[PDB]
């Protein structure tokens, strides 16, 4: 038994563009109302083209995502690079069978050069669900009119970047379990790219 | 945590004769207000001469009759293929039984 | 000597049967290999022995990728490389999710090489004909080579050549390495590096060599990388119209 | 698979002799020249590290290990052998003295949980010993300075001095009228250097020994560069550098 | 009499035990199978030989599925191939239920290829002895594998095996230089039918049944079937066309 | 096979006692010698050191005594490392006794355990015996002082005089003479002291080359007080005696 | 010696044979069967004018109507009385009702196989097969009398009449001329014990020969001692005026 | 020599075949001959029962193991055993869990796995026993040979026992006739008796003591003994 | 392995282990019982031409299992001990389950199965010790002399020898003892058992060792002392005929 129990930003989400997938992020965790943490790396390596939005209970998520960062390490060596159907279903064997202590709520998006950029949510209880693009956490429900409207295939990088920096943004300031900085991940064949942008910067902008 | 078990309803009688023996059961099986079949029996003639029927909660019904089946079988098997008493048959179920109180 | 064929005891020779002959029986695919390190790089080149136009070219391969930045060639039967190849795959990944940091060569080559002695050791397990060549360049040790050979000893090198012709692969590297003064490549920059090894090997081994004849493995700081067909191509095409 | 070697290994005759034993016995004698002196004022271990292909470094390859901050060791015979026996000599070291009694062991405890390997794996069938003699140096408060020999047989001895590996008897006769009962550490590591040159020569040059001491530390690498709780760990190895400055003073 | 042929607990001085080098010369007096690697599949066809009027067509078959993509024949000793494909089995269901996904070729290969290994390091468990000619599709093309005793694997383009090797071989490799890989899957049944007719004349003592299957990307539509009804009496017109008849 | 290189030697032999026991006793009379001597008011022991010389540490002659209890000790002759596995055993025991009961290990209680696993040994496994005999020298307030040995075959024995290990026939012969029942501690001793100067050929014997020890009543105890003497306390009673051998 | 996996050209272990030559060292036992009954006689035999009568085991309850009478060692069959004891007592518990005499055999007899350190869901650990055949006679309501005899090889044949021991070749064929569908049990008893003295080369007594028989009368009756000793005196009567 | 490839289970020739093989081959032979034909609507067995001594009485050797199958054996009888109680729980378990009825050939795989595990130990063994199993699923008629050797094949007609070779020329002749008569048990039954009578040329035929056994789409599994016999002879 | 062919029929039927088992007994020493009606004789050899022993320190002939059940055996000491062990757990188990003090012969079943038991399967090697286990079941005047050998059979018998010498005791119980009529004396009964062990032992009073047990527990030992004076009266029997 966990004594005490800890919290992750809830908003969280993966879009598809022009080339690939940006990967987008608030990060902050908390145990009660102490900030644990103003900064976080949540914007997790699964594999090299392959990342995943963690979210729910940090203790259990990282727990879990140590364990996938093992299955895919050793996928690879042997057996090809993987997928992110190949990803998202080992996050889900493990949340199912251990859905009686585990919760995370886990977006895995990673890039293939021959599937585009792909997004698999595995809600709490853990299934996987193939979407074109994600939102998840419990701040989802109040951007989906903005999301789904918004939403565009093959939209211009800068164009997606903006649009994820103020899909955020929007979200963090209704949204009261959310906070710290917007970190971004973007994926294409070139390879990793990594931002960061402060409280001060992403409310503003 | 969950019990799913509850129990179900349905009716059986047993009458034993002179030369002869009936067993008579209805063929309404039901959960609540549902009907969940008009048809089917909870009764089933399990062979050598022995008629059965374990009459309450379906869940459990169901198994012991597919375990009791092959539980015969393998008697059958093993002994030359002798008949199956209804003083054997009633020995055994009570050990399958037994093997389920917990 | 002792009789370790028969039973699991020792020789007062001090060196078994197992252990002797796993010395010899390396090389029956008539192959070769080197490494040297740059500066700043590790590359690998190794004969590609692709016999016969009933296989694919580019499924015979010698050289496995065992982490994200540890390559691993195995010099000896095949079965017995795949074997050492799947072992060294696992203790990889597994040191990774236990102690939190990726694999390098010597703990890999360690893990090896206390398995090998216990199987020397065993009456219920036969011991491989592996020499393995652990290659990277490492975060913290620099440039690396070490390379294990059977028996359970392994130790580190400056670079190294494995084949019947290692012989006259290493007067040429230690030619070289004199003469510069250091133990590693002055040049930095790994196509150089590459294209130099090949000369090195050209010469020793006295045949020009093709792409399909050569297989590349590239090592640099925090990654790993084999060279394919047409990039092979672009380092000899050099070499052939110099003198 | 298993249960086919389940007969020991080792049996009797009426020599009584085990045959693996004297096998490897032998193995030993034909490692390098390694050796210890205690010098009733610490304790002083000098080996030979060297090469074995004119590309092979000597400065990847030690036979010095530490078995515990304060306990040393040093070996002849097989390589393999050596190290697969110190993981396990490291493992009751640590779990069953740190944790348990929370200090660090005590030699000859630790001289007899070593000995118990080794002629358990020569006791169970399917297996063999470990075909190397272990020369273990330690300090403690209580025993003072100490030197143990544990053999391939796992009988283990007390040795004031010892040499052990190619140039035995001699090694350690040259040694013992050169030991005194109240000796200096700087004329004991000269001694050391002395011998391995008998040994050796177009090969030996300071950068290719590696010698370690019992007795003279660094505070600065046990976290005591600030104010102590103690002193700490007494051994300490040198570098190559400070050995073949010495090499000219000899 | 040595303990490198009787024991596998040791290394030999010729690197591998002779019971093993012993699986490798018994596959080759054995029953012949080939495997066509083309540009968007690969065929199967394996030799069944005729013995009496007493057997059945086409109820006994050699070539088994695993999944429902991969197919696989073998050479050579009967139960060993049993045995390495329930192995095989259990190995392919492990991985669609665990990434949710069929299961790659090189993954497959590996997979059955440490087992065949392990076998093979014991001095009192049994090698393997079969040459398993196997292949199928997935979501970078075809491949053709083949499997030996010593637990020896690489991907071919073309492949043979058996008592007519020598002849399949060299029909096998002209035609296959002849085309881009093997040009169209459906070309390349007929070509496998002569190979194994051509295999055939080597054996005349003896009848034949041709077996063919198949497992083509865009022509089974990613699944391994039978080669059967007219795709069969075709294969079998081009045969008996150039081999006289 | 390998089920044929089974040694089989921990089978009988026709002359009613294992082959690799019968062997094993020899290599015990072919190792160091102890002696026991059990006395009136106490009980001396004493062991000839095997190999004594500058290079070795002359001041340690605990490499063969060890106490197990507060007030039993056992002599070694054998070898040290069949030894250690019985020595602590036995330890373990005397502390489950003692824990069960509320009482110390009465003297054949501890020694019929530590036979039985020798026994034991080749009765469970196959695997070898040891090489290792014991006196033991004890006190126990139901019979007075005890003194046994064990050997590995599981067959003991009490004595009020015995040697083991080499030259077991001279040493026993000249106790059986010199033996009374009125003498002391120090009687003892120089009875002892004789004994082993009859079997050693030398200029001299000196006292680095001797382990020593004597468990006596004491005059700190009603007790049994356990002496363990060192090199240094070997010189003295040497010249207590005036036999300087 | 000899493996566990050792066969002979015929399919047949070396030491599944080598039991089978023991049985037939030790004593004599003769079971013929009726549909009167059948009716058992051993030689128990004394070993010396000091060993006692009954305490030495040749005629054995299974259960209230089985019986089994045993030839080779007295201890080996022990294990296989033991167990067959258990599946009688274990059949009745679960079916409230007899088991058959060929169910009870078959019990015996697979484990009786076994020896190795094999399995294939039979549990295989023994050293050896027992040295030991039995003569397992029941009724049961189905089948009535029968008489089954019992190779500790795994193997059952279904008999009416038959004798082991080193006596086998007599007793065998005088059973053959003997038999007949029905005959009186006291007739029977009598006819047993005429056909022991025969194959029996000393005087036939009552301390060294036990009777017993199978009714349904009254289940498994051991046919005792002194009533035994009368029979065998008008013996002597009847058989020298044939004479 | 014969030590090298005798009781050693992890030896190969390059001929494949081990002495533990050629022996178990022979077994087959020593037990009594029992014949297979089939149509495609019937699968029968005639077996001769013939006893081993002179006192011993006649019990059944064909066995059957389920509702729609059975075996007869011929060979070592303690090996026949396990086998037999291998598959009678392997049928159940079947039925119980898919509702799996067998066909020949998915058994037969089972069965060459499970003497295959017993062939890389040498504290197990290799097998000394053939068996024709006969059954009649829903892909019609079936008789099978299983050999120790892993060999199956499912075929029309065969033998084994001793002197297989009188009846597999009466059998590959009387082939085309049997194979087109579907519906009708008689025949089939009539032509398996004069079958194994050319099996025998020396060993006697017994006019109460045969067992023949069918099994088909108008017959559930059946053996005829006694009497029943008579009207085939 | 060990799991296998430590014990297995010759063709000649012998058994290697037992056979050489048998020959352990022959050599040690010599132990044998003899009934009287209302009594058991158990006398004893213990064989030292050594003498810097006692028998405080010697282990005693005659074991006790029970106060009413004794056990006397011949052979090696190492294996006997181990015997010895599973025959006090196997009384106090039966006295637990039962509630009966124990019948002599359950526990005769006990020890003689264990010896079965390492012969027929491997894992263990057999014993070479041959038993005799003797005592009073209860409610009973009649005396239990039983056998147990380490092929694991038992069987009951009126005056039994094993060890060295057993054909000379086995004449002597022979001509001088009857089952039919042995002694009704406590008496004569020890007069016998001296007779016997006084032709074999080559020596006095002082290497024969006597235990008389009479009904349910009474057990006295009778001394060297008591002993010697049937010995003074047996050299005066026998210089009737010298």
């Amino acid at each position: 038994l966990k004594k005490g129990e800890v919290s992750l930003g809830t908003s969280i989400m993966a879009v598809t563009f022009k080339d690939g997938v940006i990967l987008g992020a608030d990060s902050r965790t908390t145990t009660g109302a102490y900030i644990a943490n103003r900064v976080t790396d949540k914007l997790t390596r699964v594999h090299d083209k392959i990342w995943c939005c963690r979210s729910g209970s940090a203790a259990d998520t990282q727990a879990i995502a140590d364990i996938v960062q093992y299955h895919l390490e050793l996928y690879t060596s042997q057996y090809g690079t993987p997928s992110t159907e190949t990803a998202a279903s080992v996050f889900k064997e493990l949340c199912y069978e251990n859905k009686d202590n585990l919760t995370a709520g886990i977006i895995v998006a990673g890039y293939d050069d021959k599937n585009k950029g792909e997004v698999y949510t595995i809600p709490l209880g853990g299934s996987v669900h193939k979407l074109p693009y994600a939102i998840a956490g419990s701040g989802s429900t109040f951007i989906y009119g903005y999301c789904d409207k918004n939403f565009r295939e093959n939209m211009s990088k800068e164009e997606t970047v903006d649009f994820i920096k103020h899909s955020l943004s929007q979200a963090i300031k209704w949204d009261g379990s959310s906070g710290g900085v917007i970190r971004m991940v973007v994926l294409t064949a070139a390879g990793v790219e990594r931002l960061i942008f402060y409280p001060d910067e992403y409310e503003q902008l | 945590q969950f019990n799913p078990y509850g129990d179900n309803g349905g009716t059986i009688l047993g009458i034993a004769g002179e030369d002869f023996a009936v067993l008579a059961g209805d063929t309404r099986n039901i959960t609540d207000y549902s009907i969940n079949s008009r048809y089917e029996p909870k009764v089933f003639d399990c062979g050598d001469n022995i008629v059965m029927s374990a009459n309450g909660f379906a869940a459990d019904g169901d198994a012991l009759v597919k375990r009791f089946k092959n539980s015969v079988k393998w008697y059958h098997f093993d002994h030359n293929d002798k008949k199956l008493s209804i003083n054997s048959a009633a020995r055994n179920i009570q050990h399958l039984l037994y093997g389920k109180r917990f | 000597a002792g009789y370790d064929r028969h039973i699991t005891i020792f020789s007062p020779e001090g060196r078994l049967y197992q252990v002797e002959y796993a010395f010899k029986a390396t090389n029956q695919t008539n192959i070769n290999s080197l490494a040297v390190r740059g500066k700043d790089c590790t590359v690998v080149i190794s004969q590609k022995k692709v016999p016969d136009k009933l296989l694919d070219p580019t499924t015979v391969s010698y050289i496995f990728c065992i982490s994200r930045t540890i390559g691993m060639v195995v010099n000896g039967p095949i079965p017995d490389a795949r074997n050492a190849a799947l072992r060294a795959k696992a203790e990889a990944a597994e040191f990774r999710y236990k102690y939190g940091y990726d694999m390098p060569c010597d703990v890999l080559a360690k893990r090896m090489a206390n398995l090998s002695q216990i199987y020397t050791q065993r009456a219920y397990m036969r011991p491989l004909g592996v020499i393995l060549t652990f290659v990277s360049v490492d975060e913290e040790l620099g440039p690396s080579i070490y390379k294990t050979d059977p028996a359970g000893y392994y130790v580190g090198y400056k670079a190294t050549a494995t084949g019947p012709k290692q012989q006259e692969i290493t007067t040429n590297l230690e030619n070289h390495f004199k003469k510069s003064k250091i133990d590693h490549i002055n040049e930095e920059s790994w196509e150089k590096v590459v294209e130099f090894a090949i000369t090195h090997m050209i010469d020793a081994l006295g045949t020009e060599f093709s792409k399909n004849d050569l297989e590349v493995g590239v090592a640099t700081k925090d990654k790993f990388f084999t060279l394919s067909a047409e990039n092979i191509e672009e380092r000899l095409v050099a070499i052939a119209e110099q003198d | 698979m298993t249960d086919r070697y389940s007969f020991s290994l080792t049996t009797f005759s009426p020599s009584g002799k085990l045959g693996q034993i004297d096998y490897a016995l032998t193995a030993v004698k034909q490692g390098v020249t390694s050796l210890g002196i205690k010098a009733t004022n610490g304790v002083v271990i000098a080996t030979e590290k060297k090469s074995s292909s004119p590309l092979a470094m000597s400065e990847t390859l030690s036979k010095v290990s530490l078995l515990t901050p304060d306990i040393g060791a040093v070996y002849s015979g097989m390589g393999p052998d050596y190290r697969v026996l110190v993981d396990k000599s490291r493992k009751v070291a640590h779990t069953s003295y740190k944790r348990i009694y929370g200090e660090y062991p005590p030699t000859k405890l630790l001289v007899s949980e070593v000995a118990k390997i080794m002629q358990e794996a020569t006791q169970s069938g399917g297996v063999r010993p470990f075909g190397v003699s272990l020369l273990i140096a330690g300090h403690d408060e209580f025993n003072g300075f100490s030197l143990y020999q544990v053999d391939p047989s796992g009988s283990y001895f007390p040795w004031k001095a010892t040499a052990i590996g190619k140039g035995s008897v001699a090694a350690k006769t040259f040694l013992e009228k050169r030991w005194n009962d109240e000796l200096e550490l700087e004329d004991a590591i000269h001694i050391a250097l002395l011998t391995l040159k008998e040994s050796v020569e177009g090969e030996f040059n300071g950068d290719t020994i590696e010698l370690a001491i019992i007795g003279d530390e660094n505070p600065d690498l046990l976290g005591y560069t600030g104010i102590p709780t103690d002193k700490g760990p007494r051994f300490r190895k040198l570098t190559s550098q400070e050995i073949n400055d010495r090499l000219e003073a000899l | 009499g040595t303990g490198y042929d009787l024991s596998n607990s040791v290394f030999s001085p010729d690197g591998r035990n002779f019971q093993v080098e012993y699986a490798v010369k018994a596959v080759e007096n054995g029953t012949t199978s080939i495997g066509i690697k083309c540009n968007d599949g690969v065929v199967f066809a394996v030799e069944k030989l005729i013995t009496s009027k007493l057997l059945v067509p086409q109820k006994n078959v050699k070539i088994q599925v695993v999944d429902r993509h991969i197919g696989c024949v073998y050479s050579g000793l009967i139960p060993d191939g049993r045995h390495l494909v329930n192995r095989g089995r259990e190995e392919a269901a492990s991985f669609k239920k665990l990434y949710k996904t069929p299961i790659p070729i090189p993954a497959f290969a590996d997979r059955l290829g440490q087992y065949v290994q392990a076998h093979t390091l014991y001095n009192s468990v049994r090698p393997f002895g079969v040459s398993t000619i196997f292949g199928g599709v997935d979501k970078n093309g075809a491949h053709l594998y083949m499997l030996e005793p010593s637990g020896s694997y690489w991907g071919y383009k073309g492949a043979a095996t058996g008592k007519g090797r020598q002849s399949a071989k060299a029909e096998l490799e002209k035609l296959v230089d002849h085309h881009p890989e093997g040009l169209s899957a459906r070309e390349a049944v007929k070509q496998a039918a002569k190979i194994i007719y051509l295999a055939h004349e080597d054996n005349k003592e003896k009848d034949f049944e041709l077996e063919i299957s198949w497992c083509s990307l865009s022509e089974t539509n990613g699944l391994h079937k039978f080669v059967k009804g007219d795709l069969l009496q075709e294969a079998i017109d081009f045969a008996q066309k150039e081999i006289n008849g | 096979g390998s089920r044929r290189y089974d040694s089989r030697t921990t089978i009988f032999s026709p002359e009613g006692r294992l082959y690799q026991v019968e062997y094993a006793l020899e290599s015990i009379s072919h190792a160091g010698t102890a002696i026991g001597i059990m006395a009136s008011d106490g009980i001396v022991l004493a062991a000839e050191r095997k190999v004594t010389s500058t290079l070795l540490e002359q001041d340690t002659s605990t490499e063969k005594l060890y106490k197990l209890n507060d007030k039993i000790a056992v002599a070694v002759a054998g070898l040290t490392a069949d030894a250690e596995i019985l020595i602590n055993t036995a330890r373990i025991h005397a502390q489950n006794y003692l824990k069960t009961y509320n009482e110390d290990i009465p003297v054949e209680i501890l020694v019929r355990r530590l036979s039985d696993i020798k026994q034991g040994y080749t009765q469970h496994g196959g695997l070898r015996p040891f090489g290792v005999s014991f006196i033991y020298a004890g006190y126990d307030d139901r019979y007075g002082y005890q003194l046994y040995t064990s050997n590995p075959s599981g067959n003991y024995t009490g004595w009020k005089a015995i040697s083991v290990g080499a030259n077991t026939s001279a040493a026993q012969t000249l106790l059986q003479m010199d033996y009374k029942d009125d003498m002391k501690v120090d009687d003892a001793i120089e009875l002892a002291l004789k004994t082993l100067s009859k079997t050693t050929d030398s200029s001299a014997l000196t006292y680095d080359r001797l382990e020593f020890a004597t468990i006596r009543k004491g005059a700190n105890d009603g007790e049994v007080y356990q002496k363990i003497f060192k090199p240094q306390e070997i010189k003295d009673i040497l010249v207590k005696t005036g036999i300087t051998k | 010696d000899r493996g566990v996996s050792t066969f002979s050209p015929e399919g047949r272990l070396f030491q599944v044979e080598y039991s089978l030559e023991a049985i037939k060292l030790g004593s004599t036992a003769i079971g013929i069967a009726t549909k009167e009954g059948v009716v058992l006689g051993v030689e128990k035999r004394a070993t010396s004018p000091l060993l006692e009568s009954d305490s030495i085991e040749k005629i054995v309850e299974i259960d209230r109507h089985i019986g089994c009478a045993m030839s080779g060692l007295t201890a080996d069959a022990r294990s296989m009385i033991e167990h067959a004891r258990t599946a009688a007592v274990t059949h009745n518990l679960y079916y409230d009702e007899d088991i058959n005499v060929e169910s009870l055999t078959q019990s015996v007899c697979d484990l009786a196989l076994r020896f190795g350190e094999g399995a294939s869901g039979e549990e295989r650990l023994m050293s050896r097969p027992f040295g030991v055949a039995l003569l397992i006679a029941g009724h049961d309501a189905d089948d009535g009398y029968q008489l089954f005899h019992a190779e500790p090889s795994g193997t059952f044949y279904r008999y009416n009449a038959k004798a082991i021991g080193s006596g086998s070749e007599g007793a065998q064929a005088e059973l053959l001329n003997e038999w007949h569908s029905s005959l009186t049990l006291k007739e029977a008893e009598l006819l047993v014990l005429k056909i022991l003295k025969q194959v029996m080369e000393e005087k036939l007594d009552e301390n060294n020969a036990q009777l017993s028989c199978i009714t349904k009368q009254d289940g498994f009756k051991i046919y005792d001692n002194e009533k035994t000793a009368e029979l065998i005196k008008e013996l002597k009567e009847k058989e020298a005026a044939e004479s | 020599f014969r030590n090298n490839y005798d009781g050693d289970t992890v030896t190969f020739s390059p001929t494949g075949r081990l002495f533990q093989v050629e022996y178990a081959l022979e077994a087959i032979k020593q037990g009594s001959v029992t014949v297979g034909l089939r149509s495609n609507t019937h699968a029968v067995l005639v077996a001769l029962k013939r006893n081993a001594d002179e006192l011993s009485s006649y019990q059944k050797k064909i066995i059957k193991c389920d509702e729609h199958m059975g075996l007869s054996l011929a060979g070592l009888a303690p090996d026949a055993r396990v086998l037999s109680n291998y598959l009678r729980q392997q049928c159940n378990y079947s039925s119980l869990v898919f509702n799996r009825k067998l066909a020949v050939e998915r058994a037969g795989h089972l069965l060459c796995d499970k003497a295959q595990k017993n062939t890389q130990s040498y504290g197990g063994r290799p097998y000394g026993v053939g068996l024709l199993i006969i059954g009649y699923d829903k892909s019609g008629a079936h008789l099978l040979e299983f050999q120790p050797s892993g060999n199956v094949t499912e075929l029309y007609g065969t033998a084994i026992g001793a002197r297989s070779q009188g009846a597999k020329t009466y059998l590959e002749r009387t082939l085309d006739t049997f194979i087109k008569i579907d519906g009708n048990p008689d025949e089939l039954i009539k032509a398996g008796v004069e079958a194994i009578s050319q099996s025998l040329r020396d060993e006697s035929l017994t006019v109460d003591n045969l067992s023949i056994a069918i099994v088909g789409k108008d017959t559930p599994f059946t053996i005829y003994d006694g009497e029943a016999v008579a009207k085939y002879i | 392995g060990y799991d296998r062919a430590l014990s297995i029929f010759s063709p000649d039927g012998h058994i290697f282990q037992v056979e050489y088992a048998l020959e352990a007994v022959k050599r040690g020493t010599c132990a044998v019982g003899v009934k009287g009606k209302n009594c058991v004789v158990l006398g004893c050899e213990r064989r030292s031409t050594l003498k810097l022993q006692d028998t405080r320190i010697t282990p005693s002939k005659v074991s006790k299992i029970d106060s009413h059940v004794v056990l006397s055996f011949s052979g090696l000491n190492a294996d006997s001990r181990i015997l010895i062990e599973k025959a006090r757990v196997e009384a106090q188990s039966h006295r637990l389950t039962l509630e009966d003090p124990v019948t002599v012969e359950y526990l005769t079943r006990y020890v003689a199965g264990v010896q079965q038991r390492y012969t027929q399967s491997g894992g263990v090697r057999p014993f070479g010790v041959s038993t005799l286990i003797a005592g009073f079941d209860p409610r009973d005047d009649e005396p239990k002399l039983y056998q147990t050998e380490p092929s694991g059979i038992y069987s009951s018998w009126s005056a039994q020898t094993i060890g060295r010498n057993s054909k000379t005791v086995r004449e002597f119980l022979e001509k001088n003892y009857d089952r039919k009529e042995p002694p009704a004396t406590v008496e004569e009964c020890v007069k016998l058992t001296v007779r016997s062990l006084l032709e074999v032992v080559q020596t006095g009073a002082k290497n024969i060792e006597i235990t008389v047990v009479k009904p349910d527990s009474d057990i006295v030992a009778l001394s060297s002392e008591e002993i010697n004076q049937y010995v003074t009266q047996i050299e005066q029997e026998k210089q009737e005929q010298q």
